[PDB]
């Protein structure tokens, strides 16, 4: 729902959508999507 | 140009735009975790 979403928010008026009681297997996302600036702060994405 | 090396290796890869990113000490991804991985006190340098 995040990261295929076929609408998809503005940036004068963005979305927050809270995630809650899951597991983040961040393996299945790079499957068959490319990431261009995977920025992260404060965390390693070593120790993600 | 003024130092002089002892044990140097050229390490030759094609792989996509998107993760010349990920050929660095710490970056991760399906290029820095399952098909080259860069040492954390790595010294040298990547050319693309």
């Amino acid at each position: 729902e995040v990261f295929n979403a076929t609408r998809f928010a503005s940036v004068y008026a963005w979305n927050r959508k809270r995630i809650s009681n899951c597991v983040a297997d961040y393996s299945v996302l790079y499957n068959s999507a490319s990431f261009s600036t995977f920025k992260c702060y404060g965390v390693s994405p070593t120790k993600l | 140009n003024d130092l002089c090396f002892t044990n140097v290796y050229a390490d030759s890869f094609v792989i996509r735009g998107d993760e010349v990113r990920q050929i660095a000490p710490g970056q991760t991804g399906k290029i820095a975790d399952y098909n080259y991985k860069l040492p954390d006190d790595f010294t040298g340098c990547v050319i693309a």
